[PDB]
């Protein structure tokens, strides 16, 4: 399910000199639960939105508690829809490798 | 063998008295002062008992969960990941503490960086150069209710399959892992707000897919000047995990 | 300057006039820089360079 | 103004201002299409250094490691030829060769 | 974890090199090469170590 | 600082700069104890955090209880 | 010689290196020189109008 | 000029078409000494430059001293 240019865009998150350290700041608030990530998603929507029009990467790819609950959770607009298509081809990847 | 710190934990009998659970934020309304008592008064170096959420068997699975980790992120990453420690009543000291989040003169459906000080919600805020609303903010602000501790190391010593049951010491039959509890992992933050991330947070080198010196040597000053003193563990192989973790 | 004396000679610059733009020719000028001596042909001799 | 008006972007003869660009400014303040060429340059630039730390050896002589001597691209003794912050003193404190 | 992490990493001066980790940065013939006992030695089983 | 992570760079004394605000005075009925008297500003400042934090999401459940049926479908009548 | 003191943190003595001696003078095909500046000349022309 | 930059070709005697100026009066007060009118009125004029950098950074570290608690908020009460 994953396509090279999927892992083109992981990547250099991971090689970002300039990563956004507020992203950390949700991921500590968060910690990975479903009823405190559901009152923040007009937050993190935005983020994500401020991130891939500054640049051509996109962020929250740290931990499998804030990945899952972006795909399976939203299902809208909120995200661009040309950066909400790698979020659902790293879980297509996950489900079918198991 | 679940080792937290020094006491073992043995049977499922002793789950009260080893793991304390913190369940959804609605259904503890009664008991929210109670979570605050123990932040202060109890001692945060001897207190041998864990948080984590009440798990949910029809939720997740481990697989998926496994994927992500061990598969997925070390080879799209190659190899740069460190693990990191939060101290959590540090952190909401920024949020709340704020001066636009506090006064309720101020607009909720308004910009942050119109009202905010020079501080350092206004230089983390430059990092993301994110403009939300106050009341995006005053939600952060409401995690602090349930948020956790101080990030605790588990190790958990497992016997091995049946199949490999053959050693020539007694300890051989058994292998180990260490479980980062309510820590996550992360990349190499950025060196202009290392001050920032120096003032949140503090790197737990603990398993060798999350060991990595050139992501550690960003999170804390020490460990900068422990690379330059010494070029020998640039490397995620051969970098020195302390013993006792 | 003392062109007999510096890790940079002639013929370093002489190379690179006549580069390519291709990368790789990044990755002569980086192979470049292997210090022709004792102990570190030990080095490449291990990897076989 | 450089990067729309002509097809060139400027600012890439010194180190520190290249170096500058990446870190600070995350902004769109400059173009999306030109900022990727700068984080290019860093990005490959990170990634020369981590193949040379593969041929240099985990292993030491006495206090100076292997990986001083291997390659002049690691060597301390040669010196980046502008210099910025002082470099003078951190050479004559390290080194056992006498500066 | 904090003081776990400031204690080990405080005056250390010299770093170790464990046995496996040593193997893991050695090509397919240095390790058969006869000026290596202790790399070559300590490879006597294939399923143990 | 060895066993602390470093403080942050914030102004002092957000009770003086507003107040005009009713759960200040529910800082003050936090009792000093055995602490010194720096050390009270600092607990004092953490007893503020969480008073916010319970405030606004007790205000967050009143605002996620959904629009009901009675109270609106009578202003739409004119 | 007056130089801004030195930052552990911001310095990277490898990193430059590269960047001076491998990358710019290939992909400037060695078309490069060095630099004199006289500083109190730049300030009369940028501020005195 | 074999030891020298070119002179710059800049219209002369700012102090004459302007001032009206505090820093002008600081001009002044830089004494003569042994130099000659021609050879005065160039360090005269490279000590203007001095005075005008001087000034502006002393204005900029006004400027970036942010925004303040207790003025701001009282003005929001309005």
């Amino acid at each position: 399910v994953i396509d090279q240019l999927t892992i083109d865009v992981i990547q250099e998150t991971a090689f970002d000199p300039a990563y956004p350290l507020f992203c950390y700041v949700i991921e500590a608030m968060i910690h990975g639960q479903e009823e405190k990530f559901v009152m923040n998603m007009p937050l993190i929507a935005l983020v994500i939105q401020t991130y891939w029009v500054n640049s051509g990467k996109l962020a929250f790819v740290n931990s499998y508690h804030m990945v899952r609950f972006i795909c399976t959770h939203m299902g809208n607009g909120s995200i661009p829809k040309e950066a909400h298509g790698h979020y659902r081809k790293i879980l297509g990847e996950l489900i079918a490798l198991e | 063998i679940i080792k937290i710190g020094d006491q073992n934990y043995d049977n499922p009998q002793n789950r009260a008295t080893f793991i304390n659970l913190r369940g959804r934020m609605e259904d503890l309304v009664n008991n929210l002062v109670n979570i605050y008592q123990t932040r202060v008064n109890e001692d945060h170096d001897e207190r041998h008992v864990l948080d984590v959420a009440p798990l949910d068997e029809n939720d997740y699975n481990p697989v998926l969960e496994k994927l992500f980790y061990y598969v997925l992120m070390p080879v799209c990453s190659n190899g740069h990941m460190c693990g990191m420690g939060v101290d959590y009543q540090n952190v909401a000291l920024t949020l709340t503490y704020n001066g636009p989040v506090f006064a309720d003169v101020v607009n909720a459906q308004d910009d942050i960086l119109l009202h905010l000080e020079n501080g350092t919600l206004k230089d983390i805020l430059q990092a993301g150069d994110i403009r939300p609303t106050v009341d995006m903010i005053r939600v952060l602000c409401t995690s602090f209710l349930t948020c956790p501790f101080v990030t605790q190391a588990a190790r958990v010593i497992t016997k091995r399959d049946p199949a490999q049951s053959f050693a020539t010491h007694e300890y051989g039959k058994d292998v180990a892992q260490t479980v980062l509890v309510n820590g996550f992992g992360a990349f190499a933050v950025a060196d202009r707000s290392r001050e920032a991330a120096e003032t949140m947070f503090y790197p737990v080198p603990f398993n060798k897919l999350y060991a990595d010196p050139l992501v550690a040597a960003t999170l804390h000053p020490l460990l900068a000047n422990y690379v330059t003193r010494l070029p020998n563990q640039r490397n995620a192989v051969v970098f020195n995990v302390p013993s006792n973790l | 300057m003392a062109e007999y004396e510096e890790w940079h000679k002639s013929p370093v610059a002489a190379y690179a006039a006549s580069c390519q733009a291709t990368p790789g020719a990044i990755s002569a000028m980086v192979s470049m820089h292997q210090k022709l001596s004792a102990p570190s042909f030990i080095c490449q001799a291990k990897h076989r360079m | 103004t450089y990067w729309v008006n002509s097809g060139k972007l400027a600012f890439v003869n010194s180190y520190h201002m290249v170096r500058f660009i990446c870190t600070h400014m995350g902004n769109g303040s400059i173009p999306k299409e030109a900022h990727g060429h700068y984080r290019k340059i860093l990005g490959e630039l990170i990634a020369l250094e981590q193949a040379l730390l593969k041929l240099a050896g985990h292993e030491t002589v006495g206090r100076t490691p292997i990986t001083h001597l291997v390659s002049a691209l690691l060597d301390p003794h040669l010196l980046p030829p502008f210099a910025y912050h002082d470099v003078f003193t951190d050479l004559m404190q390290k080194s056992s060769r006498q500066p | 974890l904090f003081r776990t992490f400031h204690q080990y990493y405080m005056g250390k001066n010299v770093a170790f090199v464990p046995d496996v980790a040593q193997k893991a940065l050695v090509t397919t013939e240095d390790l058969l090469h006869p000026t290596s006992h202790r790399l070559l030695r300590l490879e006597v089983h294939p399923f143990f170590d | 600082s060895n066993f602390k992570v470093r403080d942050p760079v914030i102004q002092e004394r957000l009770d003086h700069d507003y107040a005009h605000h009713p759960l200040v005075a529910r800082m003050n009925t936090l009792d000093q104890g055995n602490m010194s008297q720096a050390e009270y500003l600092v607990q004092k400042r953490h007893y503020l955090v969480f008073l916010i934090a319970h405030h606004y999401y007790e205000a967050y459940l009143r605002r996620m209880g959904g629009i009901q049926r009675r109270d609106h479908l009578q202003t739409l009548r004119d």
